[PDB]
């Protein structure tokens, strides 16, 4: 090939040449420049005014190779900064790419899919603009086959990824009707046997569940929660991670939505998740637990029955600090919403000492959360007339020293809560 | 982080 390492000047010469073949060779040279790993000259290409030419080449049905080369060039320009993506959009690329989705050449339609994914991936405004130009119907039409396995793997992964970008970002979240239009295909992809397709489908679902309970309900109504729990159990970390994100999102919802997560058998996976060697998995699992323990007393009871309280004690005792903070939250929610018997059980599992140990942390918020938890537990103790036993318990593991020291803490609610605790139970 | 990239660059094959 004689299209390797052209100067931008030569590329411009060729593209301006009145010869379709010359334009093709120059466009390919541009593509090869724009696809080098080391500092591709995107800004130089833009400054040379080439984008409108590329876009015009997208429409040359009579010359599919120049459609492909220009599609790839524009794809890589749109992969850059918001400004570079914007240069591509401003060139008129969106309807051109959408028109290319119908191309009889798989590599060309695929490249169009990819490009639209980059443009939509820039953010809410471009995402919504891609949708207004009508991308969703032809995109989905590309998946209208009896069995997804007959499609090329790379092709399918690219499509799934671009759809996931149409589901991504907030303020605003995607249009409700767009979400409803995309969701069934997402469900189908969520049952496809490829790890990357599964990962990206899961990520899409996680985007869609990241919002108000109505948004969550749109997803939950499609019946995907059991599949999410199954994927939650997968060996591949790139699958588990978005599965767990989606599940956590869903349990930020209503008691009924959360209950749907529990009924699908999610809790059975949390012994592993709460001890997972990957820090973010442990953190997000504990976050998820914290929103489940903020639930109803029967839901708290299901957490108890699945033997998960000792795992919460474990995470509180030793974990990455952020995970520990999530655990503190889980405990404060548990003690706020739990029965006296459930709180007693919590104490019997050994929550007090690690709770106290975290009072030496340099984080005001977790101090507040923990003090709140201690307050709730003391309330249970009062209800049982066992406040003295709890006071002794806290004193013996050195909790009293820490609480006494929190009196001199600078934050108001902290020394107020701690002084209250001291004056009420440790006199 | 571990999420899919927002944009993807198609590199030399």
């Amino acid at each position: 090939q004689g299209t390797v390492n052209w100067s931008v000047e030569d590329i411009v010469k060729g593209i301006n040449s009145n010869n379709l073949e010359s334009q093709l060779q120059a466009t390919q040279a541009a593509r090869k420049l724009l696809s080098r790993e080391k500092q591709p000259p995107i800004d130089n290409i833009i400054r040379a005014g080439l984008i409108p030419k590329f876009v015009s080449f997208l429409g040359k049905t009579d010359c599919s190779p120049i459609q492909f080369e220009s599609a790839w060039a524009l794809t890589n320009i749109a992969s850059g900064t918001s400004e570079q993506t914007k240069a591509v959009v401003d060139g008129g690329a969106i309807p051109a790419f959408i028109s290319l989705l119908a191309s009889p050449h798989a590599h060309i339609s695929e490249q169009a899919v990819w490009a639209l994914g980059n443009i939509a991936g820039d953010g809410s405004a471009f995402r919504d603009l891609v949708i207004k130009h009508g991308a969703i119907d032809p995109l989905l039409a590309l998946l209208a086959v009896p069995d997804l396995s007959t499609l090329a793997c790379g092709y399918l992964r690219n499509l799934t990824w671009t759809l996931s970008n149409l589901c991504r970002n907030k303020n605003p979240a995607p249009p409700l009707d767009a979400v409803e239009q995309i969701l069934p295909t997402l469900v189908r992809l969520l049952h496809h046997n490829d790890p990357e397709v599964l990962a990206d489908s899961c990520w899409a679902i996680s985007y869609l569940t990241d919002g108000p309970n109505e948004r969550i309900e749109m997803v939950v109504k499609k019946g995907v929660v059991p599949q999410l729990v199954k994927l939650l159990g997968a060996t591949e970390l790139p699958i588990v991670t978005p599965a767990l994100r989606a599940i956590g999102n869903i349990v930020t919802g209503t008691d009924e939505q959360t209950q749907k997560v529990i009924d699908a058998g999610a809790l059975a996976v949390f012994p592993s998740l709460l001890t997972n060697p990957k820090t973010n998995i442990q953190k997000e699992a504990t976050w998820t637990m914290s929103n489940i323990t903020a639930g109803r007393q029967d839901q708290i009871q299901q957490v108890v029955n699945h033997g998960l309280v000792p795992f919460l004690v474990g995470v509180l005792s030793k974990a990455d600090f952020k995970t520990q903070k999530e655990a503190a939250w889980a405990i404060t929610n548990y003690t706020s919403g739990g029965t006296v018997e459930q709180i007693v059980y919590l104490v019997h599992c050994g929550i007090i000492e690690p709770l106290m140990n975290l009072l030496s942390a340099k984080d005001t918020k977790i101090i507040q959360v923990i003090l709140d938890a201690i307050s709730n537990i003391f309330q249970a103790a009062e209800k049982l007339g066992e406040t003295e036993k709890l006071s002794i318990m806290i004193e013996e593991c050195g909790g009293l020293d820490k609480i006494e020291a929190l009196q001199r803490h600078e934050n108001e609610s902290v020394y107020k809560a701690s002084l209250n605790l001291i004056e009420k139970y440790f006199s | 982080d571990y999420m899919p990239s927002m944009k993807r660059f198609r590199r030399e094959e």
